[PDB]
């Protein structure tokens, strides 16, 4: 546990999303935190690291941001594609390793 | 470009162990830190441990911490990961993924095919 | 008052390993790797 | 004499690379052990780094970039030593008679010497690479504070135990510019001219 | 000693050598020299073995592997020299500057860099100050304010 | 630990010289100063020099400069003293001893046994 996600969101096709992420001081207010997009029976994807970078194979429609001790990842212009279960990671200096969310279920209506 | 090869599926009996490697084929993975990471049936994944092996780090989770033994192997580019004392609990579908960097603090960009272990 | 300061240090451990080298022997240092199989 | 996949025979005893640097738990370019005089234990998540200290609070970083160039280094060194010693002369199987034992002394000295002549090759690659590496981890510790001196300029004192004690209030998003390497001069020279003519 | 000092107080100037630097230096001197006879004891040592006249053919490859082996030994002398002379004297040149670098850092802005090997001292060092910058024991506020003042009355 | 073991006792006549061997048992003594110190049958001790031969010093006494030859071979880690053109003063107890560090100013904290030469 300790990141809490909503367990599911929904929208339609071009709308912009967003998917929370709430921590505490010691793991997301003091390290970096990472999103993850995971499609089911396939292994995780890089998302979002660094708060706000983006690697280069993911598109421009995926963006992060941070503010205290909570995460946002906004997805403007949603798809077909999106329709996956995201999580955000960070680092805990209190339980000395990776915490992760408890996973959020995207739904793409229509 | 590296692709992390996991090994095959594990079955096995309550009170077992199981180890998985994780085999870094197309170039190296000994400058960066390979974690584990696993993620129960309809849970969320969880993090295990890693070894960062030129840098000398091996690193556990305080839940795993005692249970879970990962070695790193550098002449073959090889991270394993032992899991002993396996029950019911311990059903998930096993991940190996390289970071960023050499340490844990990065993202990871480079994940395994999986490896699912069902204890019964 | 305590004023701000920034120090450059380095990695140390309880590591024992030792390596040796033309000019010391048997240096202990942080982290070591055995290349060679004696079992 | 082997057969199959295996390592290269030498008749050394004890082969170790160092891959980590001095351990300190109590060089050619003077900072591990030099005017540097201990490593930190709490430091873990790199090779080398920064114990910052200031208002907001006191702990260590890492420098990532000089360490992850120091552990690419390493680990291309390594790999560069299984890689140059993969060829190396493989003893068989030889068999001679009683009326061929000069042959067999001949065979028995040309194996023995290609394996005396690998084990000082690996040895001496070992010793001449574990100085080698010593010295790179000295000279990145070196070139590190070589960095942040040349950052800071003026507007810190080094205390000559590889300390810097800044002559302005430099915070965390200061001592994190610092760390980047982002450090700017002219924002905070004239306070650091002012506190040098107020200690003075 | 190898490496020193050349103080020139008002008591009087003369020589004295850092010990402790030069005593690392020989140790590790002698260290390099054993090393480099230890790890040259394995060399190959040619015997004699004689064949006759239809025997040519094996003789020439005993010849071959004898003057080969000692071939290579006297590349890995020669090149072990070469390069332990190189190492050498880079190590005493980084002998001569971290001892320079470690009276400079103990002495700070109390004296002046005459960018020769020299330091140009502000406040007034008799020979115990002397003696105390020579073993890494020289006390830095006991001159510093004296030599803050000397650096303002001579600018 | 490293011993100092020198040669046998001598019985010369006037004119020869004689050469004593100090051989460093148990440990090179290349990195220290091994110094010569005889001894007068109801006398004191007396320098006659030392050799420090890694460092490359070779000092000897103003009253023994041009009649003793000191020399050192670090292949054998054997130091030796040769004194010639031997008199009836000449006869003493002769030790080898090793300094505190390269050089002379030390104390001497190993010693060797002691070579007795009698001159007749
Ligand atoms: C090398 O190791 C041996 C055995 O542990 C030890 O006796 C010796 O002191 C070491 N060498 C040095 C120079 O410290
Ligand atoms: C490592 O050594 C330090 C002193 O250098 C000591 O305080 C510490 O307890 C040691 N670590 C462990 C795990 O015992
Ligand atoms: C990194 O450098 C940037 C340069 O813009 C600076 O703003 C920042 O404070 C530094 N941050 C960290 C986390 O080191
Ligand atoms: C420097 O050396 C002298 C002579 O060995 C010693 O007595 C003294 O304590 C040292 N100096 C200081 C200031 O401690």
């Amino acid at each position: 546990s300790a990141l809490t996600q909503p367990p599911a969101v929904s929208g339609t096709p071009g709308q912009r999303v967003t998917i929370s992420c709430s921590g505490s001081d010691s793991n997301i207010g003091r390290r970096s935190v990472n999103w993850y997009q995971q499609f089911p029976g396939t292994a995780p994807k890089l998302l979002i690291y660094s708060n706000d970078q983006r690697p280069s194979v993911v598109p421009d429609r995926f963006s992060g941001s941070k503010s205290g001790t909570s995460a946002s990842l906004a997805i403007s212009g949603l798809q077909s594609e999106d329709e996956a279960e995201y999580y955000c990671a960070a680092w805990d200096d209190s339980l000395k390793g990776a915490v992760f969310g408890g996973g959020t279920q995207l739904t793409v209506l229509g | 470009q590296v692709q992390l090869v996991q090994s095959g599926a594990e079955v096995k009996k309550p009170g077992s162990s199981v180890k998985v490697s994780c085999k870094s084929s197309g170039g190296t993975s000994n400058n960066y830190a390979i974690s584990w990471v696993r993620q129960a049936p309809g849970q969320g994944l969880d993090w295990m441990g890693g070894i960062s092996p030129i840098f000398g780090s091996t690193a556990y989770a305080q839940k795993f911490q005692g249970r879970v033994t990962i070695s790193a192997d550098i002449f073959s580019n090889t991270a394993y990961m032992e899991l002993n004392s396996l029950t019911s609990e311990d059903t998930a579908v096993y991940f190996c993924a390289r970071h960023g960097n050499y340490y844990y603090y990065s993202g990871m960009d480079v994940w395994g095919q999986g490896t699912t272990v069902t204890v019964s | 008052v305590k004023s701000d300061q920034i120090c450059i240090g380095y990695h140390a451990n309880n590591s024992t390993e030792q390596v040796d080298t033309i000019m010391e022997k048997n240096v202990t240092v942080t982290h070591a790797q055995d290349i060679l199989e004696k079992t | 004499l082997t057969i199959g996949e295996c390592p290269k025979y030498v008749k050394s005893n004890k082969l170790v690379l160092a891959t980590g640097l001095r351990n300190s738990p109590l060089g050619l370019f003077g900072a591990i052990a030099g005017f540097i005089e201990g490593g930190w234990q709490g430091m873990v998540d790199g090779w080398y780094g920064y114990h910052h200290s200031n208002e907001q609070g006191s702990g260590y970083a890492a420098d990532k970039e000089s360490t992850q160039k120091a552990i690419d280094g390493v680990t291309n060194k390594v790999n560069s030593i299984i890689d140059k010693m993969n060829t190396q002369f493989e003893a068989v199987g030889r068999e001679f008679n009683n009326l061929e034992r000069r042959i067999e002394n001949l065979n028995k000295k040309m194996e023995d010497g290609f394996l005396d002549v690998w084990t000082y090759n690996a040895e001496l690659l070992v010793l001449m690479e574990n100085e080698r590496t010593l010295d790179f981890h000295d000279s990145n510790v070196k070139n590190l504070y070589d960095k942040v001196r040349l950052q800071l300029r003026d507007n810190a004192k080094e205390l000559g135990n590889g300390c810097f004690e800044f002559y302005h209030k430099c915070d965390n998003e200061c001592m994190e510019s610092v760390r980047n390497g982002t450090y700017d001069y002219p924002q905070y020279s004239e306070e650091a001219r002012l506190k040098r003519e107020e200690i003075s």
